[PDB]
C-alpha cells in the first residue's frame, strides 16, 4: 500500500486522440458495468472509475480478434497506471449498469481529463477502497 | 546618377575604375558609415534582395588627395516577406505557426523521423499538435519568394554535442526552446533554468505523450514571447532521470555577421582540387552568392559556426567575390587565386617603330627574358595586379633594342616550371 500520490504525470495529453481512435475503429460495440453507486466525489470517484474501466480494457484483450488487439492495448496502455496502486477488491454494496464499449470509452476520457490536474497534488491513499453511496 | 529599384532585386553596383597605388576608400551610407576593404579599385556595393530600407544617399571617397563620388537610389507593389514567428494554441496543448507577409503564405510541418536529421511527409495545417522528437520545421510560401524558419528542439535522449551549444535571437522575436525526453517510465520531469534559478512562470508548458511498449516521451517547452537584454543568458535544462544538457542564448538589437578572415592569396599548382571556403558565423539567415566576372553561384550554409566552400574554380584564375547581405547586415570578401601554369611565351607585337614589344604570358611566375645571348634590353615589365578590367589577357613585355640582327625576334620566357620562346 502506498502513499498513491504518483511522482510525474501519468495522465498523457493525448489520450482524447487514441481514445477517438479506437472510437472510430470498433467493428462491434462490445458489451460492458459502469458503476451506478460509487460514493459522490468528482475526484476520488474518478481514479474508482478508472480502476473498473482498466479492468474491462485487459478484459476486451482477451476477447477481441487479432486485428483488434493492438487497438485495445494502445487503450489499456494509457490507463495501466492505476495497477501501480493497492487497489482494494469492490466491495459486495457497489452496483452497476451493463452499456457498451464506445460508452465507456467516452466515460473513462472523462474521468481523465478531471483527474489530470489532481493527480500529482494530493495524497490519494486513502482511496485505496472503493466507497459506495447510493 | 539615378538608380530605380523595383522591388527586393538583386543587382550588381560595384562598378571598377582604373585607380592603382596608395588608394584606399570608405563607404558613406544615407547618414551612417559602411566599413569596407577594395582591391587596387573596387569596394564592396553590389546588392542582393534591395530592402524598402535599403535605399537613398551613398557616397564613396578616397582617403590619402580626397575626391567623393554621388549615387542616388530610388524605389508601390507592397512585396512583403518576413520569417516565421512561433505561438503557442490559445487554451489548447498545441503549438500554431504564423508569418507576416503579404498575402498569407501557405505554412507546412515537417519532422524527420528517421535516425539523422525531401523526407518524412509534410502536414500543412498550421495548427500542430502532433510534435514529439525529430527536426522541427516551419516554412512559408508567398508571392515574394520562401522564407524558412527552425523551431529548436534540444533532444535530451541523444549524446552531447560537447561544442557548446548556442541559439542568437532577434529583439522582439519570441524566444522557444523544447526537450525531447525519452524514458521507460512515467517517472520522469524535466525542469527550466537559466543560471540554477527557476524558469518564469510565463514560461512552464508540458506535453507529455505515451508511445511504444509502456513508455512515456515527455516534452518542456520554454516559451518567452517578448524577448530583451534582460534574458541574454545561458539556459539549461536538466531532467529527473536524464543528464543535462544546456544552450546558452544571446540577445542582439539589431543583427550579427561574424567571418574569421583569410590570407585571400593562393598558389594553387594544376588541378589538386583546391576550394575556397568562408567561415561565417550569423544571424538571421545568410543570403549568399558568389560572383565572378558576371558568374552567379548561391551557396549552402565542428558546430560552433556555419561554413560554405565554392569549389567551382575549374582552373579559371583571378578575383572571386563572395558577398553575404542578410536581412539587415551586410558583408563582402574577395580573394585571389592564380593558375600555376608557367608559361610559353607567343603573343609578340609585330611593332615596327624603332622596336617590336615581345611579351610573354600566363600567370602568376612568370619572367621574360631573351642562338647566343645578346647584350642590352628596352623594358622589364614591373607593374602592380589589379588595374582595372579592360583587354583579355595580360603579359610581361621585355624586348626594345635597336641592334641591326636582321630575322630573330625577341621573347624567351624563364620561370620555375620550365622555359619556351617565340619566333
Ligand atoms: C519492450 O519493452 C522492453 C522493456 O522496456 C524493451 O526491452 C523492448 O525493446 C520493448 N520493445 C520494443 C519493440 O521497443
Ligand atoms: C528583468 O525582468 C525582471 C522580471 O520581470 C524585472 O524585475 C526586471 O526589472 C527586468 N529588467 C529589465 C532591465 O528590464
Amino acid at each position: 500500500t502506498q502513499d498513491c500520490s504518483f511522482q510525474h504525470s501519468p495522465i498523457s495529453s493525448d489520450f482524447a486522440v487514441k481514445i477517438r481512435e479506437l472510437s472510430d475503429y470498433l467493428d462491434q460495440d462490445y458489451p460492458v458495468t459502469v458503476a451506478s453507486n460509487l460514493q459522490d466525489e468528482e475526484l476520488c470517484g474518478g481514479l474508482w472509475r478508472l480502476v473498473l474501466a482498466q479492468r474491462w480494457m485487459e478484459r476486451l484483450k482477451t476477447v477481441a480478434g487479432s486485428k483488434m488487439q493492438g487497438l485495445l492495448e494502445r487503450v489499456n496502455t494509457e490507463i495501466h497506471f492505476v495497477t501501480k496502486c493497492a487497489f482494494q477488491p469492490p466491495p459486495s454494496c457497489l452496483r452497476f449498469v451493463q452499456t457498451n464499449i464506445s460508452r465507456l470509452l467516452q466515460e473513462t476520457s472523462e474521468q481523465l481529463v478531471a483527474l489530470k490536474p489532481w493527480i500529482t497534488r494530493q495524497n490519494f491513499s486513502r482511496c485505496l477502497e472503493l466507497q459506495c453511496q447510493p | 546618377a539615378a538608380v530605380e529599384v523595383d522591388v527586393s532585386a538583386s543587382i550588381t553596383l560595384q562598378v571598377l575604375v582604373d585607380a592603382p597605388g596608395n588608394i584606399s576608400c570608405l563607404w558613406v551610407f544615407k547618414h551612417s558609415s559602411l566599413n569596407c576593404q577594395p582591391h587596387f579599385g573596387v569596394v564592396s556595393m553590389v546588392i542582393l534582395k534591395m530592402t524598402e530600407t535599403q535605399a537613398g544617399e551613398y557616397l564613396l571617397f578616397i582617403q590619402s588627395t580626397n575626391y567623393t563620388i554621388l549615387f542616388t537610389v530610388s524605389i508601390t507593389l507592397l512585396y512583403t516577406l518576413r520569417r516565421p514567428y512561433f505561438r503557442k494554441m490559445e487554451n489548447q496543448d498545441a503549438l500554431v505557426c504564423i508569418s507576416e507577409s503579404v498575402p498569407e503564405p501557405i505554412v507546412e510541418w515537417v519532422l524527420c523521423d528517421s535516425q539523422g536529421e525531401p523526407a518524412v511527409v509534410k502536414k500543412e495545417e498550421k495548427v500542430l499538435h502532433e510534435l514529439f522528437g525529430m527536426d522541427i520545421r516551419c516554412c512559408a510560401r508567398n508571392e515574394l519568394g520562401r522564407e524558412c524558419t527552425r523551431l529548436f528542439t534540444i533532444d535530451l535522449n541523444q549524446t552531447p554535442q560537447t561544442t557548446l551549444p548556442q541559439l542568437f535571437l532577434k529583439v522582439g522575436e519570441p524566444l522557444w526552446i523544447r526537450c525531447k525526453a525519452v524514458h521507460v517510465n512515467h517517472g520522469f520531469g524535466l525542469t527550466w533554468e537559466l543560471e540554477n534559478k527557476a524558469l518564469e512562470e510565463g514560461n512552464y508548458f508540458e506535453m507529455s505523450t505515451y508511445s511504444t511498449n509502456r513508455t512515456m516521451i515527455r516534452i518542456l517547452f520554454a516559451f518567452v514571447s517578448s524577448v530583451a537584454r534582460n534574458d541574454t543568458g545561458y539556459y539549461t535544462c536538466s531532467s529527473s532521470k536524464h543528464p543535462s544538457q544546456s544552450a546558452l542564448v544571446t540577445i542582439v538589437e539589431k543583427g550579427f555577421i561574424n567571418a574569421t578572415n583569410s590570407s585571400e592569396d593562393y598558389e594553387i599548382d594544376q588541378y589538386e582540387e583546391f576550394c575556397f571556403s568562408v567561415r561565417f558565423k550569423a544571424y538571421p539567415q545568410i543570403r549568399c552568392t558568389w560572383t565572378f566576372s558576371r558568374k552567379s553561384f548561391p551557396c549552402e550554409q565542428d558546430n560552433g559556426y556555419s561554413i560554405s566552400k565554392f569549389c567551382n574554380h575549374k582552373h579559371q584564375p583571378g578575383e572571386y567575390i563572395f558577398h553575404a547581405e542578410n536581412d539587415d547586415a551586410q558583408f563582402t570578401k574577395m580573394f585571389t587565386l592564380n593558375i600555376r601554369r608557367k608559361p610559353q611565351v607567343l603573343a609578340e607585337a609585330s611593332a615596327s617603330q624603332a622596336s617590336c614589344f615581345s611579351d610573354g604570358y600566363p600567370l602568376p611566375s612568370w619572367t621574360w627574358k631573351k642562338c647566343t645571348e645578346e647584350i642590352t634590353e628596352g623594358v622589364w615589365n614591373r607593374k602592380a595586379n589589379r588595374k582595372v578590367f579592360g583587354q583579355w589577357v595580360s603579359s610581361s613585355t621585355l624586348n626594345m633594342s635597336e641592334a641591326i640582327k636582321g630575322f630573330l625576334v625577341k621573347c624567351c620566357a624563364y620561370n620555375s616550371l620550365g622555359t619556351s620562346c617565340e619566333t
